[PDB]
């Protein structure tokens, strides 16, 4: 079976500039003067998209700052000027033996300014507590880069191994990212204390942000 | 069966079905590829002009896709499952119209090979508050837990408020269930006089469930 192998494994490139993802092939993908190597986008929660076909044809519907070149055993997609929507993974395709094989994919990042997040807090509903189980949950919105630090205070008592986290990826317009961090307590473990807290580390940040509410009171 | 998503035990056959527009058109084929979770794209196979087949010899030993002309279907089974076979599985439709190749991929089915029974989700409410709020704006949201298998979509007053959507990606929780949360941002204002109801769908349980989040 051929190999196709991808380089880089992941890029960050700046809005109007150029991404460079080049896919080798471990044997020729040329039949009858046709190279037969196919570019595809699977951008965040979507199935993938063809955008160019045999090396260098684009499909119907695909920007013209999309383009491929190559022959043989060496190829190239290059996205000319890099738009915010362009946030995906992309892979390379060879239709020339049997099975056709794809590359491992490619993942291009969208760098922009640093955004600090906005933080906000949600107590558990009194509906999942009649359940036993409290759910608390913090959400970090619109921030980058990626890193940041969520830590739970339960009576200003630091707390481990109860919650988990969740990340979007960078959103199509904004290049942002958003964090959920869920801590998971009994019924019982909730009704013992009194203030919940979610205090948040990023650079984007001087100083960490902390939000919190009292059991009982909205 | 496209977009169908739901649950096929160890040692079964998965069979889904995909329904196709085009076996009029020219260079028209059907391929099967599926993509396990995390991991990127496996071909399987193609069903071409006059039911002739092509099969990846990874699978050829328990995989038979077949087509229906009367009902413009084409099918996969795959014999034998295991939990290898959990992916989310395309249809991909494919040949020349105006001046170029095309692929249609549809939108997907997740298959997953278990032994555990399907579980419909709790919608609990993450109400606006005096906490969730920035500058006249709020955030507002849904948890959906404790459901099985995945996947959920969820939608908010049924597709019309997308701005400001953000839907998380599934965790799987120590009980085997999966739990995710959505929330929306929106002006503080609204909240009195703007009605904001998740919409989740669990296609493998044939559950949805609307939650009216109010504020508090």
């Amino acid at each position: 079976d051929i190999v196709l192998t991808q380089s880089p494994a992941s890029l960050a490139v700046s809005p109007g500039e150029r991404a460079t993802i080049s896919c080798r092939a471990s044997q020729s993908v040329t039949i009858f003067s046709i190279n037969l190597m196919q570019w595809f986008q699977q951008k965040p929660g979507q199935p993938p998209k063809l955008l160019i076909y045999r090396a260098s044809n684009l499909a119907s519907g695909v920007p013209d700052r999309f383009s491929g070149s190559g022959s043989g055993t060496d190829f190239t997609l290059t996205i000319s000027r890099v738009e915010a929507e362009d946030v995906a993974v992309y892979y390379c395709q060879q239709t020339r033996e049997s099975p056709p094989t794809f590359g491992q994919g490619t993942k291009l990042e969208i760098k922009r300014t640093v955004a600090a997040p906005s933080v906000f807090i949600f107590p558990p509903s009194d509906e999942q507590l009649k359940s036993g189980t409290a759910s608390v949950v913090c959400l970090l919105n619109n921030f980058y880069p990626r890193e940041a630090k969520v830590q739970w205070k339960v009576d200003n008592a630091l707390q481990s191994g109860n919650s988990q986290e969740s990340v979007t990826e960078q959103d199509s317009k904004d290049s942002t990212y958003s964090l959920s961090s869920t801590l998971t307590l009994s019924k019982a473990d909730y009704e013992k204390h009194k203030v919940y807290a979610c205090e948040v580390t990023h650079q984007g940040l001087s100083s960490p942000v902390t939000k919190s509410f009292n059991r009982g009171e909205c | 069966q496209e977009s169908g998503p739901g649950l096929v035990k160890p040692s079964e056959t998965l069979s889904l079905t995909c329904t196709v527009s085009g076996f009029s058109l020219t260079s028209y084929y059907v391929q099967w590829i599926r993509q396990p979770p995390g991991k990127g794209l496996e071909w399987m196979g193609f069903i071409r002009s006059g039911g002739n087949t092509d099969y990846n010899s990874e699978f050829k030993s328990r995989l038979t896709i077949s087509r229906d002309t009367s009902k413009n279907q084409v099918s996969l089974k795959l014999s034998s499952v295991t939990a290898a076979d959990t992916a989310v599985y395309y249809c991909v439709r494919g040949g020349e119209y105006n001046w170029d190749y095309f692929e249609y991929w549809g939108q997907g089915t997740l298959v997953t090979v278990s032994s555990a029974s399907t579980k419909g989700p709790s919608v609990f409410p993450l109400a606006p508050s005096s906490k969730s709020t920035s500058g006249g704006t709020a955030a507002l949201g849904c948890l959906v837990k404790d459901y099985f298998p995945e996947p959920v979509t969820v939608s908010w007053n049924s597709g019309a408020l997308t701005s400001g959507v953000h839907t998380f990606p599934a965790v799987l929780q120590s009980s085997g269930l999966y739990s995710l949360s959505s929330v929306v941002t929106v002006p503080s204002s609204s909240l009195g006089t703007q009605t904001y109801i998740c919409n989740v769908n669990h296609k493998p349980s044939n559950t949805k469930v609307d939650k009216k989040v109010e504020p508090k």
